[PDB]
């Protein structure tokens, strides 16, 4: 994340990383149950073997709440394409239940047409997560958060020099220095309403981080919602 | 309706018969008013963490 602020105390508790044979977190994850997170499809084809880490907040010191989770099985969509970034959803289901307490919690499954007509027509929505602080700077140490306003399709369709398929929309600033970036991808995109957070976006890709006349891309996740429902039960 | 501050519902707002009915996310009951959402356990989605 670059810019913003970090995730205080029980402000993310969707956010999950996706960990290396190292330790390292190479990408994001939302909580959408006990039993499943969901990602991007594109974090796969980036390591072999991966665990899942929830409730951690600082890498560089162990708070007590956090709890690594084995993938069971993953759920890549059949539909995904590493050229344009296509239909870049996953859903994965751990081998262990994940037990909700402070800094765990998961993140609604909004209804596509409420969330299309009243969620994404909201002033913003909140990106998080572990990844680069600046475009060529190093991975966060610290969770941290964004508000990222809602971009204009037709804004954002034009800013990009790469397709914008129906998949995906746009958030963030033309200008001002604050957007997602490296190692948030597969990371939480919610929009807050009346104190209750929605999932309505998963950190998807862009053209560098933060740049002028470049917005973030995230994929649709109400364009997924029968998609995640049957993945959720398989 | 819906489209006037969201049917008054806490969540889900969906227009039937030129009615509003406003429903929850999983792991929240509508209120006897139809309209609130109550948190059904423990850590309910979408809610920030305070113990
Ligand atoms: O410029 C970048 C930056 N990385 S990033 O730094 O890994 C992620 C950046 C993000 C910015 C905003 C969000 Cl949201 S994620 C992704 C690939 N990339 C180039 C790119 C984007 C893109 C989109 N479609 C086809 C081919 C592509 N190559
Ligand atoms: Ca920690």
């Amino acid at each position: 994340i670059v810019g913003g602020q970090e995730c205080k105390d029980g402000e993310c508790p969707w956010q999950a990383l996706l960990i290396n044979e190292e330790n390292e977190g190479f990408c994001g994850g939302t909580i959408l149950s006990e039993f499943y997170i969901l990602t991007a499809a594109h974090c796969l084809y980036q390591a072999k073997r991966f665990k899942v880490r929830v409730g951690d907040r600082n890498t560089e010191q162990e708070e007590g709440g956090e709890a690594v989770h084995e993938v069971e099985v993953v759920i890549k969509h059949n539909r995904f394409t590493k050229e344009t970034y296509d239909f870049d959803i996953a859903v994965l289901r751990l081998k262990t239940p994940i037990t909700f307490r402070m800094n765990v919690a998961p993140a609604c499954l909004p209804e596509r047409d409420w969330a299309e007509s009243t969620l994404m027509t909201q002033k913003t929505g909140i990106v998080s997560g572990f990844g680069r602080t600046h475009e060529k700077g190093r991975q966060s140490t610290r969770l941290k958060m964004l508000e990222v306003p809602y971009v204009d399709r037709n804004s954002c369709k034009l800013s990009s020099s790469f397709i914008i398929t129906q998949n995906m929309f746009c958030a963030g600033y033309d200008t001002k220095q604050e957007d997602a970036c490296q190692g948030d991808s597969g990371g939480p995109h919610v929009t807050r309403f009346k104190d209750t957070y929605f999932v309505t976006g998963i950190v998807s890709w862009g053209e560098g981080c933060a740049r002028k006349g470049k917005y973030g891309i995230y994929t649709k996740v109400t364009a997924f919602l029968k998609w995640i429902d049957r993945s959720m039960k398989t | 309706l819906c489209s006037l501050d969201n049917g008054d519902c806490d969540q889900f707002c969906h227009e039937e018969q030129n009615s509003v009915v406003c429903s929850c996310a999983r792991g929240y009951t509508l209120a006897d008013n139809g309209k609130a959402c109550i948190p059904t356990g423990p850590y309910p989605c979408g809610k920030q963490t305070l113990e």
